């Protein structure tokens, strides 16, 4: 009935379509559990949102570094941001490590204890750290323009919308370190390379990806 | 993936990871702290 | 190569065998071409 | 059952204790995609050679079969639209889809008619029998209305088809034996048919 | 009819199975008890007779298993050529294969292993290989590292190819059980595609890639300016300008022209002098005689064609007044026991193994591989000692079958009966000879050992005093030397350069000189005789008492492993055919390393050394030494100890250490085989109370191991304690002398 990822093959059974992105797609099994699988939702979830973040810093910078505005290509971005500023890289980390385990830390023992972190224990606050999914934090600081609670089928739409983007983020993430990794270059670089001679400038004349 | 998490919880295999860690994080001191005999 | 002495000892040898189905022709066949070979490459010695 | 003229030596279509991929499901199947396949390959490897000796395509082009690219120690062709491998991965993309799909609906039988696929739903929707869909697309001429006007353009499949795989056979020994073009082995035989065989070339 | 027979779908793959330890064995389902069940667990794991009755399911198994075995290999043999191409020097050693050591092995710097990698040459630090793989790869004309990393990838790909194979095969398309029992179809395939197809397809590879590629590395061009092989198939006018014959193509073997085949399918004989091993024109055409034959030999049995023989009616056809029914019965033994077909085909094989050894030291067929002394020592020694471990295997299998498959009521009075029923006279006979071969063979050592001692060498048996000349192994050779002449016409060269005549040499190291045969080769080949004689005593006796003893008339019914009957009756220790396996270990270890110790010596001392005259390793001891224990003792043991003894320091170190830990573990096997599991149990016992006491008592109960776990454990250790104390001595020795 739902369109499979393997038109031909019925999906498993653990997978129902309940889940935003349910194409049926495992082949390896490794969600059987249902807890397994709320664990790999959010983190399918957590690593899909870094990548959109991350992807369009990629594209922006690179959009900002082909045309002459002196902005680096990703690859050099940290080390002249570092040494452009007086900026110590170990206390910048360590930071990055603090403030991140703290919201992190949050968001796993709410996913241990599925309602916990709204106690009030955290400065004053209740209900806006309370959750309302496995990976769907919405109340009036992650959610401040309010779209999780009016119109749900929008709301389950955005959901879908959410996934596919992040997936398609994440594959756009793995071409940028795999495309840099081959050609050497920026990704815009290769994308004005490819609109230059689409027929002789792609991934089979590089000598790297099909190296016969 | 139950009986393969149940078959990977026997005991030569976690024997195997529990070795292997062991091993590896004594090879990982023995390279950055290269030959120590006191301390 | 045509009416040579090799070529009279493998057809010789070949008739002889299969004067001796389709497996039938196949083994006979195969053991004329063997049997001929073998007195091809004797008389050379 | 298509071809059936008995000729099994070696009893690979007995269906008591059967499996894997001897059946007479997959051989069948596999017999008449070997037929289609190698009917293209017998056209495509003579027609360069003819229209260039009828004088229908340049001579930069009408080069023998093997020199195409497919074995580029034996010679390539440049002046396509791209290297060949730009080409080979369209050609993965491109048969992975169609032979992939032709895959699915034989292990599940009309399986290709239910989940989106532009529209082209009502084209795959295949028949209760595989090697032959029809529909819409496969069979757009309504040509085998009469059954046994269709059972014997099966056999006529059948026959066309195995003549090609051998003539395919031929092609690959003899391109390898002389090196030269089938069509270049037409000229030779009939020029000289005593002294242009296969015992001259040996 | 032979056809293909198959059943879909038998086994259902699921990972439940793995997690339940034992499932195969109704009595160790039942789960652990006692930490008895462990080891049970691992014994009875393979052993697929114990698990079901059912002949089909235990030949699925075994099909499944050997293409598990397989795929092994294939992994082993696609590491040993991914490991030739990322981490070697083989370009260097092309370049200079007489002052560049074969290296296929690096260690990481950590906690100072790093002097392992020793100055090999070309470059290059690691540790030397003796394996002879460079050798095998020069031969087969490889060139560049690129071509090894493609073979192993593609036999990555093939050992994908293998699991797979045994996984489907097991679970999606098991073959039925009279798919397996068609042995004619069997024996017709193999011998016409394994061996047959074999040897021609590596013929062709030989006559196509091989010889040129290695005609011009004998010439001396760089190997990089050497064309490639696909050039050399794609331009045959390149293949005439080494060959001439090329030049006509396939037409003389159709017209039956062969003669003029003779620039690549020779018959010379001996070495290639500028380079040390077999003619490959010679291998050539040897590899086509061999196909040829198979292919003939491989159309004799009936299959769904009138043509061809039967096998049982061969069998039953030879009867005799002497064996009354003969054969009969023998086709039904070999076609329902896997076992006896394992003891015949192990047997076979380590035979076939020791004559690899043998024809491999004597006919050096590899380029740079008989000045190479230490891959030659290794070669043989490995073969050899493989051979004797499927021999000891063949008598283990064979008494499998004598108790578990043996059945007389479809076996009545038949070769095997007679040979059961006069076993007496069979083991007799056998204890006799044995008993004879000992005195005379080690007496005249120990007589030599007395002589010497008490001043009086002219009353020993030696070259120079009381003579006792080979004189049958003499003449053999000395008719093998002059065969050339009127037996072989043919042949320019005698087959090996040990029967007689000249010296071929390369880089001044001696490839193969004639050996010559005195009083200590008869000495020690009447060892060799005594103690082979000795190891077929226990293992035919272990076979032929099986079933039933004065001692034990009920055998049988114990099994075929099984510890004893108890002390009554004087004492029935190590009775089963087991333990009669187990001694013939220990006896296979005997005899195996005075043999490599024979070869060893008389290699380093009549043969090896460097030519200005030839100078030997250790300058001809053998002839004068050999004769006495303590010879052996000085000469051999003790003096070519020194490298292995101060190997520390240096990259040989790693032999050093592998011989202490060597002597160590075969020390720590006498333990084992000393002592007795009653003593152990009761330690234990005080032990468990220790436990018991802080509340650290496993719920798995602490047994000691069985008997016939001791005697296993105890055999294990002392072989791989021995052997590894003997493959310390000579790697170490024969790199640094060598
Ligand atoms: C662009 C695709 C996309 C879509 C359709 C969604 C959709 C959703 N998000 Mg998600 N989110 C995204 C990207 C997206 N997000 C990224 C990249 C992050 C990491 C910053 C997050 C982090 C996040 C959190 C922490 C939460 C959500 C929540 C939600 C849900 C309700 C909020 C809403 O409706 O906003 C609709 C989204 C859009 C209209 C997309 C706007 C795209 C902008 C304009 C792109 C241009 C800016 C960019 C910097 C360049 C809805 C399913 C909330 C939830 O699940 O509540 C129950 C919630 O708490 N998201
Ligand atoms: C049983 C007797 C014994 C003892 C007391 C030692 C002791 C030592 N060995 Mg030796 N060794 C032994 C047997 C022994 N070994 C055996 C049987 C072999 C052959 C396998 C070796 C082969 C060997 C090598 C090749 C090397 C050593 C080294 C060492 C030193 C390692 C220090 C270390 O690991 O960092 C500190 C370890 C840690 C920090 C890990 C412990 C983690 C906990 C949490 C720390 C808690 C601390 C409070 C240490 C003095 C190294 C050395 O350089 O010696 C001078 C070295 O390179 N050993
Ligand atoms: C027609 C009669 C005839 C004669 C005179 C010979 C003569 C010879 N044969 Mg041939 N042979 C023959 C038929 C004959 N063959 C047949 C019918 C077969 C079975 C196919 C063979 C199979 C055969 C083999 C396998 C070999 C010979 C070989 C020989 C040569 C040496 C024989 C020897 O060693 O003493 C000699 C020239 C040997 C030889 O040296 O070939 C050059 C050799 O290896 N013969
Ligand atoms: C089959 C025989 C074989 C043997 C004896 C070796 C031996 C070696 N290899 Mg080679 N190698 C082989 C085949 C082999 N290789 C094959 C087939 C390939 C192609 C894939 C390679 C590719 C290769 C490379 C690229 C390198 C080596 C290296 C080495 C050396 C160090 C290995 C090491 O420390 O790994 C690391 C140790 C581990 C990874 C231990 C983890 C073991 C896990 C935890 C066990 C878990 C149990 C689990 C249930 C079973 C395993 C399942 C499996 C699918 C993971 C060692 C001499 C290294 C070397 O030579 O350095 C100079 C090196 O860089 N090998
Ligand atoms: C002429 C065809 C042929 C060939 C080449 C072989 C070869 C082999 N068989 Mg035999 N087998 C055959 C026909 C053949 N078989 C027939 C007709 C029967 C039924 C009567 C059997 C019944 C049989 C049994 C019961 C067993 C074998 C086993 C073996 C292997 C022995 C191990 C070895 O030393 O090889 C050296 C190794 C190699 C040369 C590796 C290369 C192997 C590849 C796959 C080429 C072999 C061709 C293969 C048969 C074609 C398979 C096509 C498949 C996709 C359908 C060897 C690979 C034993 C085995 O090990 O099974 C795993 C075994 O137990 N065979
Ligand atoms: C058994 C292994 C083996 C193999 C594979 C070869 C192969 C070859 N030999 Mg060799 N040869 C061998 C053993 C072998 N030989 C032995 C044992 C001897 C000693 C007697 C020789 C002595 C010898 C000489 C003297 C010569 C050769 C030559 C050749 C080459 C051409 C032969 C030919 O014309 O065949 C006939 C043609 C065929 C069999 C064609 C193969 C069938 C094709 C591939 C079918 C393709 C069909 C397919 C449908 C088409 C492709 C479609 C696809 C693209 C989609 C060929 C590479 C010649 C050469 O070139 O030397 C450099 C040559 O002069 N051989
Ligand atoms: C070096 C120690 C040693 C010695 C001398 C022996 C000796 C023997 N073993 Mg034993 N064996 C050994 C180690 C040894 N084994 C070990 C470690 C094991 C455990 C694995 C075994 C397990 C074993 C098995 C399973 C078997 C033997 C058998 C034999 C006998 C072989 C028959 C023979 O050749 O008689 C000749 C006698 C000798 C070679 C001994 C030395 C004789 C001297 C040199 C001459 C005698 C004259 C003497 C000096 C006169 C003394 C006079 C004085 C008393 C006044 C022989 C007595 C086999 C057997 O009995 O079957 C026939 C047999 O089947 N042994
Ligand atoms: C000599 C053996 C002749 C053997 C021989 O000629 O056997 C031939 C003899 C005749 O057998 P048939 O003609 O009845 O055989 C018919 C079928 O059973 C076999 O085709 O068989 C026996 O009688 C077996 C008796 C063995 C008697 C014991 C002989 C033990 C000899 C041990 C010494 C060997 C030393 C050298 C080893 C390399
Ligand atoms: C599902 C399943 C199921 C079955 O069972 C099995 C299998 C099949 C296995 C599976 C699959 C899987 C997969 C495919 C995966 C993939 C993933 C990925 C790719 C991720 C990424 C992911 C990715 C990510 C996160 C990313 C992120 C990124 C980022 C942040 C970036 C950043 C940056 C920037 C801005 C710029 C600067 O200057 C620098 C940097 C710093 C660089
Ligand atoms: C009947 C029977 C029965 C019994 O039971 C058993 C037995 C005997 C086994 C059987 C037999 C069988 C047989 C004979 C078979 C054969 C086959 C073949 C030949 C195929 C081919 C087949 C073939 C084929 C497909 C082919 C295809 C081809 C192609 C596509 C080609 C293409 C091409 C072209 C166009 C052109 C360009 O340039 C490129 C290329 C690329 C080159
Ligand atoms: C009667 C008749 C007829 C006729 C027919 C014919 C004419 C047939 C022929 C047939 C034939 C004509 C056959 C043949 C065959 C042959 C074969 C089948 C061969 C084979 C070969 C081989 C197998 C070889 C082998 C070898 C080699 C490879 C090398 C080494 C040596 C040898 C020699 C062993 C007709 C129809 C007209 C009419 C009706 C009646
Ligand atoms: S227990 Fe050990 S010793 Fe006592 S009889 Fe059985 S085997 Fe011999």
């Amino acid at each position: 009935v739902r369109p499979v990822w393997f038109p031909g093959n019925p999906p498993p059974a653990h997978l129902d379509g309940s889940l935003a992105g349910d194409y049926g797609f495992d082949p390896l099994f490794l969600g059987q559990e249902p807890q397994t699988l709320k664990w790999y939702v959010q983190a399918e979830l957590v690593h899909g949102r870094f990548a959109m973040l991350g992807a369009a810093g990629i594209i922006l910078t690179s959009i900002g570094a082909k045309v002459g505005l002196g902005f680096p290509e990703w690859y050099d971005a940290g080390k002249v941001v570092v040494e452009k500023n007086n900026i110590d890289f170990p206390t910048l980390m360590v930071i990055q490590f603090y403030l991140m385990g703290w919201a992190e830390t949050k968001r796993w023992y709410d996913f241990k204890n599925p309602g916990s972190q709204a106690d009030g224990s955290f400065l004053g606050f209740t209900e806006e750290f309370k959750g309302l999914e496995n990976g769907y934090p919405g109340g009036r600081f992650f959610d401040p323009m309010g779209l999780s609670r009016g119109d749900a089928a929008k709301y389950q739409e955005y959901k879908q919308k959410e996934v596919k983007n992040g997936r398609l983020a994440m594959i756009a993430c793995l071409g940028f370190a795999a495309q840099y990794a081959a050609t050497g270059k920026g990704p815009l670089d290769n994308l004005a390379d490819h609109l230059a001679d689409p027929n002789h400038v792609n991934f089979a004349t590089n000598g790297v990806s099909i190296p016969i | 993936m139950k009986d393969f998490t149940t078959y990977l919880s026997t005991a030569p295999v976690i024997a195997t990871i529990w070795f292997t860690f062991t091993a590896g994080l004594l090879i990982e001191i023995n390279r950055y702290f290269p030959d120590p005999l006191v301390f | 190569f045509i009416g040579s002495s090799t070529n009279l000892i493998m057809v010789a040898s070949t008739t002889a065998t299969l004067a001796a189905t389709i497996v039938d022709v196949l083994a006979m066949g195969a053991a004329g071409h063997g049997l001929g070979v073998g007195i091809v490459l004797g008389l050379k010695g | 059952l298509p071809g059936d003229f008995g000729f099994d030596p070696l009893g690979l279509l007995d269906p008591v204790n059967s499996g894997g991929f001897i059946e007479p499901k997959w051989l069948q199947y596999s017999e008449v995609i070997h037929a289609r396949w190698a009917m293209l390959g017998a056209a495509g490897c003579i027609a360069p050679e003819v229209l260039g000796a009828a004088g229908l395509i340049p001579d930069a082009t009408n080069i023998k079969w093997f020199e195409s690219g497919v074995i580029p120690p034996a010679g390539s062709y440049n002046g396509y639209w791209a290297d060949p491998y730009t080409i080979f991965f369209v050609e993965i993309v491109a048969m992975q889809f169609a032979e992939l799909r032709r895959l699915q609906d034989f292990r599940y039988p009309g399986s290709m008619g239910q989940q989106y696929f532009l529209g082209l739903e009502a084209i795959f929707k295949g028949s209760g029998d595989a090697a032959y869909p029809g529909g819409p697309f496969f069979n757009l001429f309504n040509l085998g209305k009469t059954e046994a006007a269709m059972k014997e353009l099966k056999l006529k499949e059948i026959k066309n088809g195995r003549l090609a795989m051998l003539a395919m056979l031929g092609y690959g020994a003899q391109a390898v034996m002389t090196g030269k073009g089938p069509f270049q082995n037409l000229v030779e035989h009939l020029a000289d048919p005593v002294n242009n065989n296969i015992l001259t070339n040996f | 009819k032979v056809k293909i027979a198959v059943d879909r779908n038998p086994v259902e793959t699921s990972f439940e199975k793995w997690a339940k330890p034992g499932h195969f064995s109704r009595t160790l389902s039942k789960g652990p008890n006692t930490t008895t069940w462990i080891w049970n667990l691992h014994a009875d794991a393979h052993d697929f007779d114990s698990h079901t009755s059912d002949l089909e399911e235990i030949s699925r198994k075994v099909f499944s298993a050997h293409f598990g075995q397989l795929g092994i290999i294939f992994i082993w043999l696609s590491g040993m050529y991914f490991h030739g191409a990322r981490f070697s020097n083989y370009e260097a050693w092309l370049s200079d294969p007489t002052h560049i050591k074969p290296s296929a092995q690096v260690v990481w710097p950590i906690v100072g292993q790093e002097i392992l990698n020793g100055d090999v040459g070309g470059g290059f630090q690691g540790i030397q290989i003796t394996s002879g793989f460079f050798q095998l790869w020069r031969a087969s004309g490889i060139t560049s590292e690129l071509q090894l990393y493609t073979t192993a990838i593609g036999g990555l790909v093939m050992a994908a190819a293998m699991f797979f194979a045994g996984w489907f095969h097991y679970h999606k398309a098991a073959p039925k059980l009279e798919w397996f029992q068609n042995v004619e179809s069997m024996l017709n395939h193999h011998l016409g595609g394994l061996l047959g197809l074999g040897s021609l397809a590596w013929a062709g590879h030989q006559i196509h890639v091989s010889l040129p590629v290695n005609k011009l590395l004998d010439a001396g061009v760089d190997p990089k300016e050497i064309p490639l092989p696909h050039d050399l198939l794609l331009n045959r006018a390149i293949m005439a300008d080494l060959y001439p014959s090329f030049a006509k193509g396939i037409a003389p073997f159709f017209t039956l022209n062969w003669s003029e085949y003779s620039d690549f399918l020779t018959f010379k004989g001996g070495l290639n002098p500028v380079t040390g091993g077999l003619w490959l024109s010679d291998t050539a055409h040897h590899h086509v005689a061999i196909a040829v034959l198979f292919l003939v030999a491989g159309h004799m049995y009936r299959t769904n064609w009138g043509i061809g023989h039967s096998m049982k009616e061969i069998l039953e056809a030879h009867r005799g007044p002497f064996t009354g029914e003969g054969h009969v019965g023998l086709y039904e033994i070999l076609t329902t026991s896997w076992h006896a077909q394992l003891a015949i085909n192990l047997a076979l094989f380590g035979s076939l193994s020791i004559i690899v050894a043998h024809h491999m030291y004597a006919m050096p067929p590899y380029p740079y591989l008989a000045t190479d002394y230490g891959t030659q020592l290794s070669l043989f020694t490995h073969h050899t000692w493989i051979g004797g471990f499927c021999i000891v295997g063949a008598g283990a299998h064979a008494a499998i079958f004598m108790v578990r498959d043996y059945d007389p009521t479809n076996n009545y009075n038949n070769l095997l009966d007679r040979v059961i029923r006069h076993r007496d006279a069979i083991i007799s006979h056998l204890n006799w000879v044995c008993i004879f071969l000992g005195f005379h063979s080690f007496g005249l050592y120990i007589h030599n050992d007395t002589m010497s001692a008490l001043g009086r060498p002219q009353d020993m048996f030696s070259d120079t005093a009381i003579q006792l000349q080979p004189v049958f192994a003499q003449w053999i050779q000395n008719t093998h030397f002059l065969a050339p002449q009127l037996t072989a016409p043919n042949a320019l060269a005698a087959t090996s350069l040990t029967w007689g005549g000249d010296l071929v040499a390369v880089g001044g190291k001696v490839a193969m000189m004639p050996i010559s045969l005195g009083t200590s080769d008869f000495m020690v080949h009447h060892i060799h005789a005594f103690t082979i004689h000795v190891t077929v005593l226990i293992l035919l006796k272990g076979v032929l008492f099986a079933r039933s003893s004065r001692l034990i008339p009920d055998k049988a019914n114990l099994g075929f492993r099984f510890p004893c009957d108890g002390p009554g009756r004087g004492g029935t220790c190590q009775v089963s055919a087991w333990d009669h396996v187990f001694l013939g270990l220990f006896w296979m270890y005997n005899s195996l390393s005075i043999v490599i110790f024979h070869f060893s010596w008389k290699m380093q001392s009549d043969v090896w050394g460097t030519v200005t005259g030839v100078s030997h390793i250790t300058g001809g001891n053998f002839a004068q030494s050999a004769n006495t224990i303590n010879g052996w003792l000085r000469d051999f043991l003790w003096a070519q100890s020194s490298q292995v003894i101060q190997s520390y320091g240096s990259a040989l170190s790693a032999y050093g250490l592998i011989f202490l830990g060597a002597h160590f573990v075969w020390a720590f096997s006498l333990m084992f085989l000393f002592s007795g599991r009653g003593y152990w149990q009761e330690l234990i016992e005080s032990i468990v109370w220790a436990h018991n006491k802080l509340k650290v008592a496993p719920a798995i109960q602490p047994r000691a191991l069985s008997i016939t776990q001791g005697r296993a454990v105890g055999v294990a250790h002392y072989l791989l304690g021995g052997i590894a104390t003997t493959w310390s001595f000579f790697l170490a020795r024969i790199i640094s002398v060598g």
